[PDB]
């Protein structure tokens, strides 16, 4: 009789706890399990963020969970009461499908760690698209809030140790007319411009660089996801490149390869010694789990090659690594695929690509 | 006058007679509105526990604010405060123990508010102390723990501008987040030199640290560490490696007592009910539950922190800091001394520090 290790999950519907199941059930086949055996243990995201918290510990601490994976839900619910919760006892959270930048700060979320990376690392995709199309010289416009600074954070780690930012701007997030801001940018002698910013806030810029004349010839637009989704989409100059993270939405898909990562981690931690439990259940203990910190390194420096998702490894901050990204072009007012960013190289397709004008 | 509930929830053991009896200023409001006090006990002070007691009491009785003390090292209990105070939009005092210790980056919409020193005017006291004693010279040890950024920046803010010889020669950022089995903190801990060594961190990660730095000779003669008040923590309770001689900003109730901060704390959550009531002609609905909270989200807000701000009681100015800090208190600077008990050594008061030695004796 083995011992029975849990792992938890927080997931959008029951087809996708059918799924975890599925998918532990699997882990267990795949692997020697004379010793340990996983259980999955999950449950679905609560209305609001008290429930959420209360739930992690009556459904999921109380079986002892080793580990929660959480999806986003779809239809102002995020991961951040389970991230709280689990970070208490130091149990390792695994995301799913969160991009807010937020989540790679250790100070707020000290064991997170996620399969899709962070929207701020659109910035290594930005950069080896500088490289390839040799633009030397960019404007960078992001809004002032987290996701912006950060990936303006990201991008000039990149540049500032080839291509520089020739200046960066930053806007109020809300700002209807941005005018100010782009006659500022339009003044430059540099002509690519990097944006970002949310769906909501991206219109703004679109509309107001439109009215400029900075959305047609000789200049060049570069945004990630959020820029061309929604509204954002419904304003968006032609020509304009942004990018989607490929897989970035399949909850099963990362379901799949975060148990098969959390399954490996599991038995590779039992290798050693001196392996505690996790506390069961949350009333009367204040403790963190001893091993937790532990888990979290032999999590973080795992990988896995043959994801569905492709490769998979976490950086620094826990972030998911060799991310594969759709490179998305603006045509006669559609979403075309011009190629993609395999994790590490620019692959571009046989589509041509058509900039601002041409 | 209409009476508002008030909930007071004591952890540990209490004098709960000394309490209410502190509280017979209740004679004590000629106010727009009149407090009606409920103790609670409450024995364990985990996330689930605080939560689901929290709650039980705002749906079993009608709870304008809660006036929360604790008797552990537990800082955590002042993250989950701020996350109901913000999930359920209550005004929460964390007076004491826990609740007390430093939260840096409270919700945009808490209103959780706590006695003691914000992280920057501790940092600010250190450095005066240093000043003092012509310690120009030192280090900075920090976690990962919030707050730690803002102890950096303000040392750094405060030296870089001015004219005094500040030596700051390393600064430490240690992960305590992963194991400890690649002796990492350790080889960290190793580069340091300076004389002085400032510690941001819990108390639970300082006696890790503070084991670590022994094992590599850092908390004998030649090294003098100083830390914030919750390090120190419960100062009745002190880790075998705490080494000696380790200085502490401190407040822990030394001329402030629990009944006297209760006392208090009610009077600050009533005067700025009256003061909405007097200006607004309502006050905010006590929540009937927290598990109904997304929808009556358009019907709430925190409209109520700007006069949780700006009491002054029995003469007392109580403001707190929009940050969510106490704006004036008295400090109380501590030496861990030779029997391993915990000495006043100095008092901070109207920014102003006045120091018991002007040499210190050997400990
Ligand atoms: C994203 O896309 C990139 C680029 O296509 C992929 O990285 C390449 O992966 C392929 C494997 O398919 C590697 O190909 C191998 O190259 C070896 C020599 O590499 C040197 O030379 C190249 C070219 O100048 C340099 O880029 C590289 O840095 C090295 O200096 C060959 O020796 C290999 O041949 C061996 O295997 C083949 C089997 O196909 C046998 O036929 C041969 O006999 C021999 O045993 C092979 O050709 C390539 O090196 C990788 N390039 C780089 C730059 O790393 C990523 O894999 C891809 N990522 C994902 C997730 O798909
Ligand atoms: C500061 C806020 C914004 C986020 N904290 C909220 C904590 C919290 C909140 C609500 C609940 Cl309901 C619970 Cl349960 C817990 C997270 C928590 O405060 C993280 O605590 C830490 C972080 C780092 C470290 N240092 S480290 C990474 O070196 O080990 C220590 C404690
Ligand atoms: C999501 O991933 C799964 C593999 O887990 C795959 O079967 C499915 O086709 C994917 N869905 C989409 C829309 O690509
Ligand atoms: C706390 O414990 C005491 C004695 O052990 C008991 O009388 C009291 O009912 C307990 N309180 C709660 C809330 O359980
Ligand atoms: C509120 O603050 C103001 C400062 O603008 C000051 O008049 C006083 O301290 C407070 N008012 C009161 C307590 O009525
Ligand atoms: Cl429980
Ligand atoms: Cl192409
Ligand atoms: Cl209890
Ligand atoms: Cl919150
Ligand atoms: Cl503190
Ligand atoms: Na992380």
């Amino acid at each position: 009789d083995p011992k029975i290790v849990n792992i938890g999950a927080v997931l959008s519907t029951k087809k996708h706890e059918q799924i975890f199941r599925e998918a532990v059930n699997q882990a267990n086949k795949r692997h020697f399990t004379r010793k340990i055996q996983l259980q999955a243990t999950s449950v679905t995201h609560r209305p609001n963020a008290i429930q959420m918290a209360l739930s992690v510990c009556e459904d999921l601490i109380s079986s002892q969970v080793y580990a929660i994976l959480v999806s986003h839900p779809p239809a102002h619910l995020t991961p951040t009461p389970i991230s709280y919760t689990a970070g208490f006892y130091r149990i390792p959270v695994i995301g799913l499908t969160t991009r807010m930048s937020i989540y790679s700060d250790k100070s707020i979320h000290l064991s997170f760690l996620r399969t899709v990376p962070p929207y701020s690392h659109q910035a290594l995709v930005w950069f080896e698209m500088m490289r390839l199309f040799n633009w030397n010289h960019v404007i960078l416009i992001v809004s002032d809030d987290h996701e912006g600074r950060a990936a303006q954070k990201k991008l000039e780690t990149l540049l500032e140790g080839g291509p520089k930012a020739d200046k960066v701007l930053q806007f109020e997030p809300g700002t209807k007319n941005l005018t100010a801001l782009l006659l500022e940018a339009k003044e430059l002698e540099a002509r690519v411009i990097i944006l970002s910013a949310s769906e909501d806030d991206a219109t703004a810029v679109y509309k107001s660089a439109a009215m400029l004349d900075m959305t047609g010839a000789g200049y060049v637009w570069l945004v990630g996801e959020r820029e061309i989704s929604g509204s954002a989409l419904r304003y968006a100059p032609d020509g304009i490149i942004g990018l989607q993270l490929i897989n970035g939405k399949n909850e099963s898909a990362h379901i799949s390869d975060a148990v098969a990562v959390v399954a490996q981690a599991i038995h590779e931690l039992f290798e050693m010694e001196n392996i505690t439990d996790p506390p069961r259940g949350c009333v009367g203990n204040t403790n963190i789990w001893k091993t937790g910190p532990l888990f979290k390194r032999v999590l973080m420096s795992s990988k896995y090659p043959d994801g569905v998702t492709g490769r998979i490894e976490f950086n620094e901050d826990g972030d998911r690594k060799f991310a594969q990204y759709s490179i998305m072009n603006l045509q006669n007012r559609k979403l075309v695929q011009v190629g993609i960013f395999n994790g590490s190289y620019i692959i571009q397709n046989d589509r041509k690509i058509i900039w601002p004008g041409g | 006058p209409p009476s508002i509930g008030i909930a007071v929830i004591l952890v540990g053991t209490s004098d709960e007679v000394a309490i209410k009896d502190a509280h017979e200023k209740d004679d004590f409001h000629h106010l727009s509105v009149v407090p009606r006090v409920e103790l609670v006990a409450m024995n364990e002070t985990d996330p689930k526990s605080i939560i689901t007691r929290i709650c039980d009491l705002m749906s079993d009785r009608k709870i304008q604010g809660v006036v929360f003390a604790d008797d552990t090292d537990q800082e955590a209990i002042a993250q989950i405060l701020d996350f109901i105070s913000a999930q359920t939009l209550t005004p929460i005092l964390g007076i004491h123990g826990g609740s007390s210790m430093i939260m840096a980056d409270k919700d945009e919409s808490s209103m959780f508010f706590q006695f003691g020193p914000s992280i920057e005017q501790q940092a600010s006291v250190m450095l005066n102390i240093m000043e003092e004693y012509d310690w120009y010279i030192f280090s900075i040890v920090t976690t990962y723990f919030p707050g730690y950024q803002d102890f950096v920046n303000k040392i750094r803010s405060t030296i870089e501008n001015s004219f005094v010889g500040w030596e700051l020669e390393e600064v430490l950022l240690l992960d305590m987040s992963l194991d400890d089995g690649d002796s990492k903190i350790q080889n960290q801990l190793k580069k340091l030199q300076s004389p002085i060594i400032l510690l941001y961190c819990t108390k639970e990660e300082a006696t890790y640290i503070f084991e670590v730095a022994n094992s590599v000779g850092l908390t004998g003669y030649g090294y003098t560490w100083i830390v914030p008040s919750l390090v120190a923590g419960d100062t009745d309770t002190v880790p075998s490696e705490f080494p000696t001689g380790l200085i502490s900003v401190s407040y822990d109730e030394w001329d402030y007592g629990l009944p006297a901060r209760v006392r208090d704390g009610i009077a600050i959550i009533t005067t700025a009910a009256s003061d909405m009531l007097s200006e607004h002609s309502f006050i905010p609905e006590p929540k009937s539950s927290c598990y109904n909270t997304h929808e009556k989200r358009i019907y709430q807000s925190n409209m109520l922190n700007r006069y949780l701000i700006n009491v002054t009681f029995e003469g007392r100015d109580l403001s707190f800091s929009e940050d969510g800090y106490q704006m004036h208190p008295k400090l109380v600077i501590i030496l861990l001394n030779k029997e391993r008990k915990w000495e006043r050594v100095g008092k901070w008061k109207d920014k102003s520090l006045q120091m018991k030695y002007y040499v210190w004796p050997r400990m």
